[PDB]
RNA sequence: GAAACUGCGAAUGGCUCAUUAAAUCAGUUAUAGUUUGUUUGAUGGUAUACUCGGAUAACCGUAGUAAUUCUAGAGCU
RNA sequence: UAGGAUAGGGGCCUACCAUGGUGGUGACGGGUGACGGAGAAUUAGGGUUCGAUUCCGGAGAGGGAGCCUGAGAAACGGCUAC
RNA sequence: CGUUACUUUGAAGAAAUUAGAGUGCUCAAAGCAAGCCAUCGCUCUGGAUACAUUAGCAUGGGAUAACAUCAUAGGA
RNA sequence: CUCCGCCGGCACCUUAUGAGAAAUCAAAGUCUUUGGGUUCCGGGGGGAGUAUGGUCGCAAGGCUGAAACUUAAAGGAAUUGA
RNA sequence: AGAAGUCCAUUGAACCUUAUCAUUUAGAGGAAGGAGAAGUCGUAACAAGGUUUCCGUAGGUGAACCUGCGGAAGGAUCAUUG
């Protein structure tokens, strides 16, 4: 059983703080490891477009998603962004500015792109949406 | 500057304090006087907080000293600082500090005791006012001994650093007692 | 006897070379040892009254005086020169839990020559000014262990 | 801080000014004075806020440099002076005069009072002992100094002053039986008899005060104001006369208004 | 009445959160352990007089320096 | 214990003396992308998370340090030095 | 001339924020205003109240519980 | 030896009025009608009882014990079929 | 009265030195884990999986593994008063 008495105020506070430590997200909220991450905490982050690449889909998908690989200006950290919206490879170019974002699930890869949790929004200024509906152009 | 905060003091549990603020000066000291009996009367002036003053001697050679059995105060000479409970170098040093014990001329005192009492250690109102100030009078010998040399035994009670002046009483009974111990064994 | 130190130790205010020595007379006056009662309902001790100890931060005998806090707690050591560790025991309500935990703190007290004690005894003791680095009270009331 | 703070941010300001919450970033800060700045009501919020003489702070200050305004007999031009309880406020122009008090929630209210009752304040005796050369001196809560006070007047007793010949023409002993006005805490402007003075030693004194209808309060010593002797105060009291009301009786009180 | 001397203010306010983990801070105490311009009230007796002395600014005009509310000398009051 | 210093208590500092003081009821140390609080978000209840920012308190004026004036500053829209 | 927990009541626990009384900013988010047949003025106009852990102070209660004792009572 | 009881022990059989995801369990029952006391201990699957630090041991190793990264299941009981 | 200068003391920035700690951190080489294609050698586990499986320990082997000693059924036996 567990601990029940009323001068057991002590036991039953130290008991849960260690256990909280089991629990995945606090241990991944209070560890400090989500500073080493390549965003370093923040929703967004501007890269340097190094070269554009095709990375194959996982088993029970036959696709190339055709992402680019970004270096981060805030720290120099190379990450793999993927280019939604079919077409939008051809507004991407080496050396050019991106706003890359998460993928949505928090550092998890998502669907049956391998090894990818960030995609580009926002390429020389000009959110990728408005390049797809033509409702903006990419400056020269 | 010379400071008086905690900060700077471990923690009664030993466990160092890291400061969270600089020095404050409604928390400072300041350098001691550290006062000499010397005939080179040097009292200055201490601006200090609220515009106030505080009287820093630093070479006094005259003192208002109390002789309490007998209820008079006379203005005398310091000639020596003898014992120091705190430190002999002040001894040495000849430094006048609170409580520190000196020799202190006795000329005032035995005019007074003479004038006062008729008897050195011409009037019919005079003679009688001190045939009655003799009846009951009892010396105890022991200040009777030094006066014979001229220098009494005496306590700064004043703080000179503080007021700029050295003042105190005449040595009496088991503090005069206790402090001829500690001289004669010293 | 008393007179242990480098200097002569008296009670200030009082002058013991006093010619008219009187014993029915206030304390402090006529060369009579000088003693106080603290109040808030303190007993004065009569080793205090009667002693002859100098101790200028007795609450009885000495210049202190007691304001602030009253604390019990218990003699938790009694190594130092006229200075103990009173320990306090209490309960420590945890909101969440609705339970309580025992916490103690060590109150470090000067006591009187009129006072002994030893570790284990229940002491009373009363706020006064500061005495040194982490003295706050002096003893005014020990109760024996038995 | 440095040193003294000279403005008073207007959330800072005492509750009982009943200052609106955008009227301004600050709040007009009493001045030294005779009373505590927490426990005052300024000159320039009643010749303002209060009375409506003035629009604002620029026509107050045009109001009280004209001398208009004497505080206890006694002309003053600071705006910021601190005022306070049994204050007289008189305008020598316009024929009022106003006794500072304190309505039962807690509120300095301006209460009209006659010429004759304007040549007297009352006050709180602070404490009596001896000054220099051995003379006794009698100090109040409101900054008063009164040397050779009559023996009988001890610590927390009120002494009626005359304003215009500034001596103690009466006084009152502070026992049980006198009817008080509460001047501090929840209980302020409340105005009942000492039933009994709970004394504990080396902390505050309790008084326990039942007001005329049978309601039971108990405060502080240091917020105990005697306004008379037995059941009869010596000032004239505010329309409450000190009688607290739940607000179940002021929902009453409005109903009926409304009805008629 | 400019200027200038004298007096007062500029220790408030505004800004920021770097340091700081019984430390700040909060509630609650204490000063019988202190300072406090100012306000308010009270208080002030034993130390040529029908009223003392010398300066100095502004002003005025000789300047120095690449230069600064950097700066020297002379004449006034 | 006695001094010195300070506006004043106090190892605050000095001289001498004693061997104490804190600690699993977690001392000491480390981390904090930690100024504290009033508070904020979400909340059946219990709770979880946040609280740089306008109110209160503290602290700093590139980093340290030291001061003058002044009632009040270790001031920085004051000075001195590195 | 045994304590403490616990409970009850009281005093405190800044304002702002929150809950909440009143009030037709045209409504509302708000604000702390306002209202009155019209008034050289009046309603003393209003500008409530509740909450506020823990720790501290005080009042009553002693069931429950903790600690200290608890046949040299050698009691008075 | 036989029979009837009482206490204590290793167990067994039946039964549900119980519990349970069920297997099953007379405790694994007296649980959303939730609180007898107390210790240890778990928080999807791997990485991993691995690295590192510490400690014990002659050694073999023991005790304490991560993270990065990876993954949408892994796993339990029971049913039908093969 | 008093400047420059000067003496000692004090606070003490800052500089140099030793070592330590906290960082950032290349790094030949070694050696893990994971993912993806997916080739190879076998078939160790699932049926008595063709030597029942597994636990601890020790040794050996291209690899799954094999074997020795003790243990468990989570067994392929709830069963010999015969
Ligand atoms: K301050
Ligand atoms: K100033
Ligand atoms: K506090
Ligand atoms: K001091
Ligand atoms: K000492
Ligand atoms: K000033
Ligand atoms: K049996
Ligand atoms: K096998
Ligand atoms: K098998
Ligand atoms: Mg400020
Ligand atoms: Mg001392
Ligand atoms: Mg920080
Ligand atoms: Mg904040
Ligand atoms: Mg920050
Ligand atoms: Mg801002
Ligand atoms: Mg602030
Ligand atoms: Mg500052
Ligand atoms: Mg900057
Ligand atoms: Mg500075
Ligand atoms: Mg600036
Ligand atoms: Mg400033
Ligand atoms: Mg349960
Ligand atoms: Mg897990
Ligand atoms: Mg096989
Ligand atoms: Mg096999």
């Amino acid at each position: 059983g567990k601990t029940r008495g009323m001068g057991a105020g002590r036991k039953l506070k130290t008991h849960r703080r260690n256990q909280r430590w089991a629990d995945k997200a606090y241990k991944k909220s209070h560890l400090g490891n989500e500073w080493k991450k390549p965003f370093a905490g923040s929703s967004h982050a501007k890269g340097i477009v190094l070269e554009k690449i095709g990375i194959e889909a996982k088993q029970p998908n036959s696709a190339i998603r055709k992402c680019a690989r970004v270096q981060l200006v805030k720290n120099g950290k190379k990450i793999a962004a993927f280019v939604p919206n079919d077409g939008c490879l051809n507004f991407i170019e080496e050396n050019d500015e991106v706003l890359i974002a998460g993928f949505g699930r928090k550092g998890h890869a998502v669907g049956d792109i391998p090894g990818v949790r960030f995609k580009v929004v926002k390429v020389s200024g000009v959110s990728l949406l408005a390049l797809f509906k033509e409702k903006k152009e990419k400056p020269r | 500057g010379i400071s008086r905060d905690s900060m700077h003091k471990r923690r009664a549990t030993g466990g160092k304090q890291k400061a969270w603020r600089k020095k404050r000066k409604y928390e400072l000291g300041r350098q001691p006087a550290n006062t000499k009996l010397s005939s080179n009367k040097t009292v200055r002036r201490v601006r200090v907080r609220g515009g106030n003053v505080k009287w820093r001697a630093l070479r006094l050679d005259t003192g208002n000293f109390s002789w309490g059995s007998e209820a008079v105060t006379r203005k005398t000479r310091l000639l020596d600082v003898v014992y120091n409970s705190s430190n002999n170098e002040l001894v040495r040093t000849q430094t006048l500090v609170k409580n520190a014990i000196v020799q202190v001329d006795a000329a005032p005192f035995k005019q007074w005791y003479l004038t006062h009492y008729g008897v050195e250690i011409k009037s019919n109102n005079v003679q009688r006012k001190l045939e009655k100030r003799q009846q009951g009078r009892t010396l105890d010998s022991h200040i009777e001994e030094q006066f014979s040399g001229g220098r009494l035994l005496a306590c700064i009670s004043s703080r000179p650093g503080q007021c700029g002046r050295a003042d105190g009483y005449i040595l009496e009974g088991k503090e005069l007692e206790f402090y001829m111990r500690k001289l004669q064994k010293k | 006897a008393e007179q242990t130190e480098k200097s002569f130790l008296k009670q200030p205010k009082v002058f013991l070379s006093t010619k008219k020595a009187d014993k029915a007379k206030r304390p402090g006056k006529a060369g009579n040892r000088f003693w106080k009662s603290v109040g808030l309902g303190f007993k004065t001790p009569r080793e205090a009254i009667d002693g002859t100890y100098i101790d200028k931060k007795c609450p009885f005998t000495g210049t202190v005086a007691i304001r602030g806090r009253i604390i019990a707690g218990t003699c938790h050591s009694a190594k130092m020169n006229r200075t103990i560790i009173v320990r306090r025991n209490y309960l420590h309500f945890v909101k969440k839990y609705q339970r309580y935990e025992k916490r103690h703190s060590n109150i470090p007290a000067h006591i009187s020559p009129c006072f002994r004690v030893k570790e284990g005894d229940h002491v009373i003791i009363g706020q006064c000014r500061p005495l040194s680095k982490t003295v706050r009270f002096n003893v005014l009331k020990v109760v024996p262990a038995g | 801080a440095r040193g003294l703070k000279k403005h008073l941010k207007r959330l800072n300001a005492p509750s009982h000014w009943m200052l609106d919450k955008l009227g301004g970033a600050f709040a007009p800060k009493p001045s030294s004075g005779p009373h505590k700045a927490r426990e005052c009501l300024p000159l320039i919020l009643i010749l303002r806020n209060r009375l409506k003489y003035a629009l604002t702070y620029r026509e107050v200050q045009s109001i009280l440099m004209q001398r208009h305004i004497m505080v206890d007999g006694k002309v003053r031009t600071d705006k910021t002076y601190p005022a306070g309880f049994m204050d007289i406020i008189s305008i020598p122009k316009t024929g009022e005069n106003y006794r500072l008090l304190y309505d039962t929630k807690g509120r300095f209210r301006l209460h009209s009072v006659r010429d004759e009752d304007a040549k007297f304040k009352l006050c709180k005796v602070r404490s009596v002992q001896f000054g220099q050369k051995g003379i006794p001196y009698l100090n109040t809560y409101d900054g008063r100094t009164i040397r050779y006070p009559d023996p009988l007047i001890k610590a927390n007793d009120t002494i009626k002053l005359d304003l215009e010949t500034n001596k103690i023409v009466d006084f009152i002993k502070f026992d049980v039986g006198n009817v008080v006005m509460v001047t501090g805490g929840r209980n302020t402007g409340r105005v009942g008899v000492i039933k009994n003075r709970e004394k504990h030693k080396g902390t505050f004194e309790t008084i326990h005060v039942e007001d005329a209808q049978g309601h039971q309060f108990a405060t502080r010593l240091g917020n105990v104001f005697t306004i008379g002797k037995g059941t009869k105060p010596w000032v004239s009291l505010p329309k409450g006369k000190g009688i607290k009301l739940t607000i179940i009786e002021e929902q009453r009180k409005r109903d009926a208004a409304a009805q008629a």
